């Protein structure tokens, strides 16, 4: 959020250097970004064993037509340590 | 039956024959005898005057079965490469030690043993503590995964500024400044660690102006903001007192001393902590009277596992590239030791045994001290997600103030985790990737500027 | 105004031109700089860094008064007999440190110059402590005045026994050889340092067990009788209950090891003990780690300073002539400091600083650690009257045992004193005194003729 | 390891036999109070199995017939008396009353024997 | 105590089981033989790998010569176990 | 009293040794020679500047005289530190 916004080839980058690691990706969506909400709402299932980043792209526009009015952001987990790994925004209303 | 007088101590303590159970404690010691000393003699009276044994026989030996009490040295390595030194393994059986006290553990091992006349000198360098001894410790009030899940931040290091100058600011100033900090992109602020209360700052005036100043700029930003609010105290009470107003506060992170406030009030703090929901971020002050000599003292890697089982979430492991003392082979090793489950052996990074901690959590990584924006791909790469990146001068001497100074180093740590999730090596392309991102942040330009001809390159005492 | 980046630490820090203020804390640290690092840029560091600066400018400084609150070398003394040191006399104002905390003391002042990049090592060698701070210490809970007048006990030093084998031993057993030893004539026994609470001898069962041997051995000698029980303990909670329990069974004397429970736990028993009537004796397990080596580390002056100041009403001193270092030059000086009022500068004592001591308090030496009958006549003279001679093997390792073990070290004390006090030269008629004493004492003729041969003569690290 | 599994359907009977206790998971407990070592050592009593009686009828006895049951087995050479099992606090005999008059048993028995007794 | 005072063949025979079994006996005495008295004055020391009973029963009759006004009795200790096996008095002034 | 018992002129040693080093002698004296008994009564006043020892022993003589069913002991104690420096028992009854 200090950044630059991040252009659909460097959101697919990110993405892919999740599921290079073996993480596994979820998308996620929220009305409000603060991060005093703990939980947001889970957008289906999370994506396991995807192995296309754009597979993943696929389910945050989705996500968009659905839910316009809504931050939706991408996360990966590891699941043999349990925990989350990366987190970004990917699209502000 | 009994025999009065003194006898070597090899006769009973030395047994190079002895396999090592997986319930005993094992350490190895770079032990330097005095000319004319057997280094079995020499390692014998380490492992007798470390366990069960002293300088002559007693009677008393006889109503017990010594035999299963008994440390042991068994093995013994030399060190040719050294000036008259070498390794001696001692193993130590589980009933020798109270259960849950690192108090009593070291007292054991290091109480006596290091001023024995018959040595030059003598260096405690590992550890291995057993599985069964590890369950009766606590350990992290609450470790790296359950910290991130409490302060909802993924993916990244953590980052924060010391405020400086170490002493004489006001506590509305000292606020300020953590305002200010803050509000800028860090996760955290902190006290120094020789912060706790005096004539120009009293502790519970910095405490409610700290609260304040999290408030003001956790509602700005809209991330999750700590300060390490030091409860390093002269008491356990007035630790404990300290503790309480910042949970009263509804604060989400305290500091504390370990070594210069002592394991027993640590251990207290670190069950507070679990029993009230507070993370613990531990200060390793003192470390380097003890550490940094090879030929004497005790190794950080034994002082790092002992805070581990009595319990902190961050501890402070050095930078390698800063103003302090950190070999790079010497902190990838104990910084293992520190956040993983599985620790294989490994004497390149100095791990003399294999270490498993039985699911006991991780303490994130602390790098801190002399470190500047053009650390930041040194400090990713060497250290990885699970650390707290520190920047007091770094932060506070930025040439527009704390806010800027933040932003620079917040800039700075995303521009290098953007580069090194598209693959580019940050050992190669680093100053690349911090000129790319000055371009695009005027306050990491006047960071860079700043800070361009300022190394630390010196010979490091503590090395494999 | 605010000048951003790095310059020099003597440009602030390095004052030759300082005259010492009557309420300043002063150190002096043996310094050994990397090659090229000039002597008042070291020393300028140590001062800066363990006081206010950090190592590039705040702007932050100048919102406060930085030359009243930084410390300050303000002089440097070449040590031409040495391999590149010196020694920095650095100056920190009284409004730096948090008044009763030790703690705070030592996290300024050793809190992180150990370990400086620009540093080959460095040595705490001594503190000079104000007046104007001591006043803000409890000190002893009682001293060696009150110690004397509640155990009602003059003209000799204290006789006791730690029990062996240091582990192993049930409570009962304990507890036997207790009333053995203090039935035999010795004044106190001692749990061992690493005694606390374990598998084999749990430490309500043995609080229990010693205090009924108390009773019966105080009953049949008709002498005060004490135990040092060890309260050491994983928390502050369970230390504190373990000197309670010592409380309700109307024990005389408690011990705690004050480095590895740490200063924090340690200050919270003094005033415990003050508050209750509890005498405290004071173990100093783990001090060679840190006190040993010339080059580096804290000298154990300093770390018997600090002792006082939080509270010990017994310290272990050394005994010079046992099985652990002890230099008598530096041993003579470090005692006159724990004991005397006022201590005057005496570099061939190692004292850098004359001490004020304002009332606080003298603290017991105690003599432990290799230590037989042989060597009473120097301990004596070496030690005098405020001192507690303690001999574990050199009891329980007696040809018949515990009791006649005790009768020949307090026959061989009570002879030693006797003829001190006729104006013998005990240096000179050592070996003759015991002899005398031998033919009256069939314990003592068996002790004698068991560790004749016994000594320990090897060369000292930590001397003058 | 007991909670659901003995009622599940698909099976007619099922019954735990033995568990094998870690070492680790063990380290965890305290165990015992004291230990049968420790307990010799407290009541001063070794070479021999200990002695005790249990006070009959079960139930029905005041506290004051109790106590004299007490100091009677007690006084005559066995080391321990006992309340039976479902002897707690009720209205034939409220508990604190029976607690005091046993320590009066105690008291007197282990004085007239020189033994240390108990209940 | 609650049967017929023992001879010296039958103390000898109760020493001689302990050593059979490895333990070790020691002698103590005290002026009172109540069970109150948690801790009685060692004779010596324990007779550490005394093969024969009547070694036990000379330092009984030594003990007895020197302190006739004593109560005296015989334990036996497994330094294994740590704990003591036996206790029976053998003396009554 | 783990000593042979001290002659006349021991004890007088004894005594000219405190004078010496410039202690303050006193006679005390008590039914029992039991250290849990905190006070003994004093005889008279401390002798304050005896340089002979003679005269510390004269005045143990005349409370001997009065008092012989009680322990007397001569005790000296150093004014400046306000601490005692020795005691040892000069008379058993
Ligand atoms: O007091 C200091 O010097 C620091 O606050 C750093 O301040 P700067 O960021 O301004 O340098 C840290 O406490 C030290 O780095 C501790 O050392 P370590 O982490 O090795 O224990
Ligand atoms: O554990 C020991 O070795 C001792 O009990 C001595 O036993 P012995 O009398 O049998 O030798 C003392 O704790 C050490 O002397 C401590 O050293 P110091 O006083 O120098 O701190
Ligand atoms: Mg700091
Ligand atoms: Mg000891
Ligand atoms: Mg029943």
């Amino acid at each position: 959020s200090y950044l630059p916004p991040l252009s659909d080839a460097q959101i697919a980058r990110q993405i892919q250097y999740a599921i290079d690691q073996g993480y596994h990706p979820c998308v996620e969506f929220n009305e409000t970004s603060n991060a005093e909400i703990r939980y947001w709402t889970m957008w289906k299932l999370p994506l396991f064993n995807c192995t296309n980043a754009q597979d993943v792209l696929n389910e945050v526009q989705q996500c968009r037509s659905e839910y316009p009015n809504c931050f939706i952001r991408v996360v990966a987990f590891d699941n043999i340590k349990q925990c989350q790994v990366m987190s970004f925004i990917v699209y502000k209303p | 039956g009994y025999q009065a007088g003194v006898k070597d101590y090899r006769l009973t303590y030395y047994t190079p024959d002895y396999t090592p159970k997986d319930t005993d404690i094992l350490a190895a010691f770079r032990v330097t005898p005095q000319p004319g000393v057997p280094f079995e003699e020499a390692a014998a009276a380490v492992a007798a005057e470390s366990s069960t044994g002293t300088w002559t026989t007693v009677w008393t030996d006889l109503l017990t079965d010594l035999d299963r009490y008994k440390g042991c040295c068994y093995d013994i390595e030399p060190l040719p490469g050294e000036d008259n030194q070498f390794i001696a393994y001692i193993a130590y059986p589980l009933d020798l030690f109270e259960e849950g006290s690192v108090t009593n553990m070291l007292t054991s091992i290091v109480g006596n043993v290091f001023g024995f006349k018959a040595l030059k000198a003598l260096r405690l360098e590992d550890l291995r503590i057993p599985v069964a001894y590890l369950k009766t410790f606590q350990g992290p009030p609450h470790g790296i995964q359950v910290e991130r899940d409490k302060l909802n931040k993924y993916g990244r290091p953590l980052l924060g500024c010391t405020i400086k100058p170490k002493l004489g600011l006001s506590a509305k100033n000292y606020g300020r400044a953590v305002y200010e900090c803050l509000r800028g992109g860090l996760d955290f602020t902190k006290d120094d660690e020789n912060i706790n209360s005096q004539p120009f700052q009293r502790w519970r005036d910095r405490f409610l102006f700290v609260a304040d100043a999290i408030h003001k700029a956790q509602a700005e930003t809209g991330e999750i903001k700590g300060h390490y609010l030091n409860v390093t105290a002269p008491t356990c009470e007035e630790m404990l007192k300290r503790a309480e107003f910042a949970k009263e506060l509804e604060m989400p992170i305290i500091m504390h001393d370990f070594l210069t406030a002592g394991f027993t009030a640590n251990t207290t703090l670190s069950k507070w902590c679990r029993d009230n929901g507070m993370l613990l971020h531990i200060h390793r002050a003192m470390h380097a009277v003890m550490d940094r000599q090879k030929n004497h003292g005790i190794h950080f890697r034994v002082l790092a596992k002992c805070l581990r089982m009595s319990g902190g979430d961050h501890i402070h492991t050095g930078t390698v590239v800063g103003k302090l003392e950190g070999d790079k082979a010497v902190t990838l090793g104990f910084v293992d030791l520190l956040r993983e489950n599985y620790i294989e052996q490994d004497r390149s990074r100095g791990i003399y045994f294999t270490q498993d901690w039985a699911s006991m959590p991780g303490v994130m990584a602390v790098a801190s001290g002399g470190i500047h924006v053009w650390h930041m791909p040194a400090l990713v790469d060497i250290f990885g997600d699970d650390a707290v990146l520190q920047f007091g001068g770094g932060t506070l001497g930025h040439p527009w103030g704390n806010a800027p100074g933040a932003t620079a180093n917040r800039v700075a740590l995303e521009a290098c985790i953007q580069a090194r999730n598209e693959g580019r090596d940050l050992m190669r392309e680093g100053g690349d990737i911090i000129r790319e991102a000055a371009r695009w942040s005027p306050e990491l330009a006047a960071a860079c500027e700043l800070w361009k001809e300022i190394k630390f390159e010196f010979e490091a005492q503590d090395t494999i």
